[PDB]
């Protein structure tokens, strides 16, 4: 993965582009993804 | 003039303590927010 660039991600089959960030902030204790209020992905958790 | 001016005093120092202390005291300005916001909301959220 390259982080801070506009690539294309495939994470376990979930598509989409964007920008790769570090996420420090967001705590996910076993769950996967992330999602907002407007109902979109906006956070990720490495498979490897 | 003394008795108009202390009227004027005291009307603003209790305008102000009352615009400080009630909070429904702004509907018609966040009631157009909150439409907005609604509105957008739904339009995001159609896309589901
Ligand atoms: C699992 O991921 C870690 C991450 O550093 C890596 O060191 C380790 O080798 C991986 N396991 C295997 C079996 O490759």
């Amino acid at each position: 993965l390259v982080k801070n660039k506009c690539v294309n991600f495939n994470f376990n089959g979930l598509t989409g582009t964007g920008v790769l960030t570090e996420s420090n902030k967001k705590f996910l204790p076993f769950q996967q993804f992330g999602r907002d209020i407007a109902d979109t992905t906006d956070a990720v958790r490495d498979p490897q | 003039q003394k008795l108009i001016a202390n009227q004027f005093n005291s009307a603003i120092g209790k305008i102000q303590d009352s615009l400080s202390s009630t909070a429904s005291a702004l509907g018609k300005l966040q009631d157009v927010v909150n439409q907005n916001a609604q509105a957008l909301n739904t339009l995001v959220k159609q896309l589901s």
